[PDB]
């Protein structure tokens, strides 16, 4: 409510998207023929759960 | 001294890849078997988290 | 204080993947001899473990 | 019982998924064509037997 903001997650159009994005986004696969993916940037990134 | 950070959260959904991003990053690689369409080709509107 | 536990499993047979999931990693491999079939396409039936 | 659970195990419709599954869920093929992975599940994940 101070920002007026909000985060996105880890979150993609694909299964295959959700797979290769797994132990971060080293080789995170972004995007793809219509595809695409979002890495999470947040104040919870980096965290577990 | 245990409370509650609320964040609230933004998804994109359903929504398309632009003009540039349409590629591939390598030849062979989210291939289907011979005889199938190839779903990544058209517009998603399927999610996953 | 020597003791025992049970616990109980779940192996899924004759299943058939979701069809946005049908993919291969990558295009050229699990490829048989140039005259073969090519038997993984078919509906699996086994389970090993 | 107490928690009506089961656990999955190791498990994967082929050898050639069954190969990849050593050394852990790090590179391990979850899916292929129609062929199709279960990575561990259980008390018993990190232990040797």
């Amino acid at each position: 409510g101070l920002f007026q903001e909000a985060y996105p997650i880890t979150c993609a159009s694909d299964p295959a998207l959700l797979r290769s994005a797994r132990d971060g986004e080293a080789h995170a696969r972004e995007t793809h023929f219509t595809q695409y993916l979002i890495y999470d940037a947040s104040p919870l990134k980096g965290l577990s759960l | 001294l245990v409370g509650a950070m609320d964040l609230t959260f933004v998804l994109p959904l359903g929504l398309f890849n632009p003009a540039m991003e349409r590629f591939a990053a390598h030849a062979g690689d989210l291939v289907p078997a011979p005889g199938h369409p190839e779903p990544r080709a058209f517009p998603p509107r399927q999610l996953f988290f």
